[PDB]
């Protein structure tokens, strides 16, 4: 194209990446962890 | 008028050129080439990066070498810079620093966590410093899974030269590894990748060397 | 006694060791001439190859039917097939064409017949296969339908395109203009069978490049 | 860490490695024996004019620079230039011209040199001769290994005139400077080796 | 459905029931391409036949002495004899030229050679007859002096000379450049003695007029 | 990259592709024969006024451009818009209605 | 089915002895204006 | 009656389509040539020559003892004028994980500008070749491979093609 | 939605019609958009037209047996 | 619905979407990744 | 490098890194985790 | 030469050391004692009596047979 305005649309931007450090191993101990959760309420409601 | 051009002055820009002043070698890369009448000198990039710049073509890696290991015994294995590859692209320069990466893969048919450790210096410190390999670096890899780990450049030595093969200086380094948990044929491949690399001073091209 | 540099168009001389230049006296380089022995603009010759020509004439008679092909043009092989025509001497050179295309297309009927040949213009990939095509479809393509009455001429200007960015000039590489039956003529008596159709054609945009030997092809793009 | 570059030869960083390409290559030149087509090449009193001295294909597989320069990119842009060198006495006078079809094999008839770039040029206290050529395409872009990039030739205008006291032939070197705007384009492997 | 006339260069086309052009969606007539895929002008096609061309070397030896001819060329005729020049394809159709011209010599002399060639000009009208011209008096003429030591190049511009407005391009109309000896060279042993001379000539004012079929002659002015 | 658009015959890209949908196409005109119900048809004087020339159904699968267009989607609204086209001579005259 | 289109005759063609006796004729399916397609879905065709 | 429009050339060509589906036992570098889509909602690209736009592909691995497979994309066929195949490490390789799959998407990389859907013809005509092999040594690893364009370009318009009962 | 007859068997491969691959030993929460040419889908009827909320389709891939699935809706 | 308010509600949302590079890979050496972890204190206090 | 700036440039950066709880377990009550998922619509228009 | 001091307390104890290897076949509560290290760059920390901070531990599971293990400190 003879006219391409120049922005970040020369890279197609892409998905954002991340790195996981435990793969996925439950904490039992740990109040902080063990406080968040999933809820199995209706829209998890108190 | 429009078609003929004349002298006597601009001659050098008509391309007569001696070759016995040719000031620096870097001297001759401000030089205007030649143009006749009609040429058209004009940069057109069709693609926004530029696969030429030193930064991004060696962005892609490449394959060196292939072993299964089915021995929990520390394996050696020497890293020599590229050949057979657009890795050797890299072979125009001697003088070498800058940290890479490295891609290995691991491939267990039985479940096997396998260990990464690199060592600039080789398996000869003057002592043997290979006894256990956990202290240097050691990043654990899961069963049938790759990481993108890249090595700090670590030496005694400012400067690798990619064409020696030396092993104190010369190398880009030599890689160590072990399989743990009571297996065998666990097969990895590895890659290596440089990360902004520097390269200094060049040398000429490099002959193809049919008898090896 | 210094280096002296000349360039003209392709060629270029380096000179060591020159001579300054001569003239006649009172010289006068000015190239057009007035009073002028010649009505023409002094820029025909390099204009002269984009005259149009008369190309490829068919014959559309009765007894073919629809589908069928009236006749066919090769694009960019038409304008110099021969040594007749005026853009072939100087395309006997440069090997490349980034040249555009005006055809128009020339058909006399008789008033009181009826019937109707369409004019498309098929690119050469596109022209490999013409087995893919449905008929009734045709019409997708740049084209201009034409009527047997109340159509003297078919106007259509065609740009450049093809896949590559500069086509071969010796070659088909530009496809063609082929020209169907869109319907079947009909003729009272009496009346002359045979409706001549004439594609008259013509270039604009002129352009060249490449040189090569005068008579040898060159690849250039595959 | 802090990299240290002064201990090399230079300074600072090579940011391109365009500016390898840039630097000249001599012609298919790995003969010792000086003749004749090996781009090492004898120019000779003993033909008359227009007569070839030197007619081949030059591959971009040929030139030793960019040999394997050739085999790590597949595509490439960008004007030549490439220069002849005649090294003889201040004496020693003639003029020889570079013919050059791009795209062409087996080339010209030695008659017709118009319609291709040339150069006529003079031997004298100065020596090399450099000549541009764009890249000629209906593509966007080109193959780096492939089809042939076409000829050049060189022909006598004068023979060589040989005094008493200079030499009776001279020999001469082509080199293959790659151009000021010239990419390289999408890396790719190849089959050779230590290249 | 009107007239609609249409004409370029020489060409035209005067047609009655027109009908209204077509194009391809989003046509983009621009004839450059950028990107640009060919480094070159695009005004080298036409510019293309003003490339200088080599013309008619000789070999000037000892044994010939001073008055005697070393080359001959015929001017107007010279730049394209063959087919092979670059002036020649587009010079096939067009009957005249009003074209100026540029011609370098080109000599080389190992040194430790004395001698010289005289580079003149002469018009057709002039070229006649030699038997009337006194030798000691050529250098009357447009013309270059070329020493054997020291000089490398000899650089002439002759402007258009001759007595018709027009002259025949398949013609010698023009005369031409005639190299001549002014003094026998000198060779000490052991040296070369033919010392190659080369006329290497060029052309600037481009002009082509009065169109012609393309193999045939036609007579203009006289 | 940056794509080269000029190279082809249009300048601009198609943003939608509905207007192929838009070019006409001749109903059912695989035949070379003039007859009859094919959609290429031939009007003739040998019939009486109000007498069929033309009668059949018109499935979207039938016209060859909509043809694979329908195999493509499952749905469409809007509206037709079809065309008769007789070809006669300027003297020729009758009057037929669809 | 969509639905018939049906195509009579008014008034019969009448020719001349300069005019042709029958004319063929051709019926062109344009899709409309504001005509919407959805939800795309593969068919057992082939190159269609 | 939908907000997002699925005439819009953006859109439809954003479902993909399935072309070819083999099994690999062989550690051997797997040569697969992909042609524009027939007998599927791809097929409404047809009406088209000259496209360019860059495609994704969607491989999906199988394998029944544990393997890893590696994906590598090139233009320009196995010839180049020399064979490039030789290792397909350097020219773009992503690795896939074991029953596992990746959105991986190939840049224009083309001596041709434009791609002409219709031509069969290796050199310019497809919309590229693919490049395969297992490692880990395994058989009957199993792969599946989608190819979805990314906004593509379509360039002039053809008549609708017929369809082939005779092939 | 339209079930396997649309007036053509339009089931010869699903994979253009929105299909969602789904990993081994693994469940995914996708979504159906309402496409339909009736606007209002009827509760009670069994007519596999117009009163259904839907028909659905599925195959198994890389050489197995024994490959369960079990379907929830909300 | 004839009157419905144009905004981001007509493509209903979505959770958001990353792309993992290592897939869980611990890291010993690297002291950054090892000063971050899991507590199994109550309350991951000091 | 005699001239350096010093800046995060030291540390070469690196990706960020996150713990997952759950290693993707589905969850079918909850209305709030359910409203939101993957659409087989093209661009996920309603 | 370095940005990071590798010779700074915090650092160096960073990278980490591996102590202790065993299989465990048995569901039965497992003894297992941690001593400070002998025989690595660990071994630096032997200058020192008095020690007190929180300390990390990576304990690596392999299982041929699919096992969860758990990880208790007293």
């Amino acid at each position: 194209t003879v006219r391409k305005t120049k922005t970040s649309k020369f890279k197609w931007v892409r998905n954002k990446i991340d790195i996981a450090e435990g793969p996925g191993a439950m904490n039992i101990a740990n109040v902080l962890s063990t406080t968040g959760g999933q809820t199995i309420a209706l829209v998890g409601e108190r | 008028n429009v078609e003929a051009a004349q002298g006597e002055e601009l001659a050098t820009e008509v391309g007569l050129r001696a070759t016995e002043n040719d000031g620096s070698l870097s001297e001759q890369l401000n030089m205007s080439q030649p143009m006749f009448l009609n040429f058209k000198k004009h940069k057109v990039n069709i693609y926004a990066a530029t696969h030429t710049k030193v930064d991004h073509i060696f962005g892609r890696a490449w394959a060196v070498g292939v072993f299964n290991t089915e021995t929990a015994a520390i394996q050696k294995f020497d890293l020599h810079f590229p050949t057979s590859t657009h890795g050797a692209l890299s072979r125009f320069f001697c003088h070498w620093t800058g940290e890479l990466n490295i891609h290995i893969l691991n491939v267990s048919t039985t479940n096997a966590f396998l260990k990464v450790a690199h060592t600039w210096f080789g398996t000869d410190s003057g002592i043997a410093r290979t006894a256990t390999l956990e202290s240097n670096g050691t990043m654990i890899i899961p069963p049938n899974e790759q990481m993108t780990l890249c090595v700090p450049y670590y030496s005694e030595v400012p400067l690798r030269c990619v064409k020696g093969s030396d092993r104190n200086s010369a190398g880009l380094g030599s890689l160590f590894t072990q399989a743990v948990g009571r297996t065998i044929s666990n097969r990895v491949q590895i890659f290596v990748s440089f990360r902004c690399p520097n390269f200094f001073f060049p040398l000429p091209a490099p002959r193809e060397a049919t008898s090896a | 006694d210094r280096v002296a540099a000349s360039t003209t168009t392709n060629a270029g001389n380096l000179v060591q060791a020159s001579v300054a230049p001569t003239m006649p006296v009172k010289p006068d380089f000015k190239n057009t001439d007035d009073f002028l022995s010649m009505s023409y603009r002094s820029t025909t010759a390099p204009t002269n190859p984009t005259k149009m020509v008369h190309l490829a004439h068919g014959t559309w008679t009765t007894n073919q039917h629809r589908q069928a092909l009236v006749a066919s043009i090769t694009l960019l092989q038409a304008f110099w097939p021969n040594q007749d025509f005026p853009a072939w001497g100087q395309s006997r050179y440069f090997a490349a064409v980034r040249c555009g295309f005006h055809i128009q297309v020339q058909l006399n009927v008789n008033i009181g017949s009826a019937g109707c040949l369409i004019a498309a213009y098929m690119p050469k990939t596109a022209h490999d296969h013409m087995n893919t095509y449905t008929f009734g479809s045709y019409t997708n393509l740049p084209h201009v339908l034409m009527n047997a009455a109340t159509t003297s001429q078919a106007d259509l200007y065609i740009p450049y395109v093809f896949n590559h960015n500069y086509a071969r000039t010796d070659s088909d590489d530009l496809g063609g203009i082929y020209i169907w039956v869109w319907s079947a003529l009909t003729v009272p008596s009496g009346s002359p069978t045979t409706v001549d159709v004439t594609i008259f054609g013509s270039l604009l945009d002129l352009d060249f490049q490449c040189p090569r030997p005068p008579g040898a092809d060159t690849v250039i793009y595959t | 860490a802090f990299y240290d570059p002064r201990t090399a030869g230079a300074a600072v960083r090579c940011k391109d490695l365009m500016e390898i390409a840039r630097m000249p290559s001599v012609f298919l030149g790995e003969s010792t024996e000086p003749d004749g087509r090996r781009g090492y090449f004898t120019w000779s009193h003993t033909i008359s004019p227009v007569n070839w001295v030197f007619d081949d294909h030059i591959y971009l597989e040929n030139m030793p620079n960019l040999r394997l320069f050739s085999s790590c990119y597949n595509y490439w842009r960008g004007s030549f230039v490439i220069k002849l060198t005649v090294y003889a006495s201040t004496f020693n006078k003639g003029r020889l011209r570079m013919a050059f079809f791009p795209n062409r094999e087996g080339a010209y008839t030695q008659d017709d040199a118009q319609n291709a770039i040339f150069v006529v040029c003079d031997i004298g206290l100065n020596n090399t001769f450099e000549m541009t050529i764009p890249y000629t395409w209906g593509n966007w872009m080109r193959p780096t290994r492939g089809n042939s990039l076409g000829h050049l030739r060189i022909d006598v205008l004068n023979r060589l005139t040989y005094n008493s006291s200079s030499p009776n032939a001279v020999n001469c070197i082509l080199q293959i400077k790659m151009g000021d705007d010239a990419m390289f384009m999408v890396p790719t492997t190849s089959n050779l080796v230590m290249q």
